[PDB]
């Protein structure tokens, strides 16, 4: 069954902070921003190539 | 990317690990005739014309007279 308000272990104070400031908004625009800093993807076509293989057509 | 040369467009596609030029002479094509390397010329007047390569089916009768 699920639960009730009642039984919640979590005091409405502690979820107030986490539905006021945005606590996984927060969590998502950090793993949005690691991002920034890691190597890009891109290759330089046509002065770079993406892999072929001898089976392709 | 079409002025890259066969077999450079290979290795540069990762298709191979040694390039043209270090490739023993086994594992090079045969030729009896000139090699002559030609990019795609699309949007010029030596874009490729194609046309049929057989002369018609059925041939005509070439017309002749004769006198009774
Ligand atoms: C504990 C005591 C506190 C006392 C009071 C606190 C004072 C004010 C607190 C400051 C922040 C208040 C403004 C935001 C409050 C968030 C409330 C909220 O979550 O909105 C919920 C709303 C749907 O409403 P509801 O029905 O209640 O949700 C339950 C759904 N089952 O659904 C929503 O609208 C989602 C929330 C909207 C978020 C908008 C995000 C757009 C921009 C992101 C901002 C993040 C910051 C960006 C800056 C870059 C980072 C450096």
């Amino acid at each position: 069954r699920p639960a009730t308000w009642e039984e919640s272990e979590e005091g409405a104070l502690s979820k107030a902070t986490k539905y006021f400031l945005l606590a996984e908004m927060f969590r998502g625009l950090y793993v949005v921003l690691e991002q920034f800093f890691r190597a890009p993807y891109t290759i330089y076509y046509p002065f770079e190539k993406g892999p072929v293989s001898p089976r392709f057509r | 990317m079409s002025q890259v040369e066969p077999g450079w467009h290979f290795w540069l596609g990762y298709g191979v690990d040694t390039a043209p030029c270090n490739t023993p002479k086994e594992k090079l094509p045969i030729r009896a005739y000139p090699y002559k390397f030609q990019p795609n010329y699309t949007g010029t007047p030596g874009a490729f014309v194609t046309y049929n390569t057989l002369k018609p089916k059925i041939s005509a009768w070439e017309p002749v007279t004769k006198q009774r």
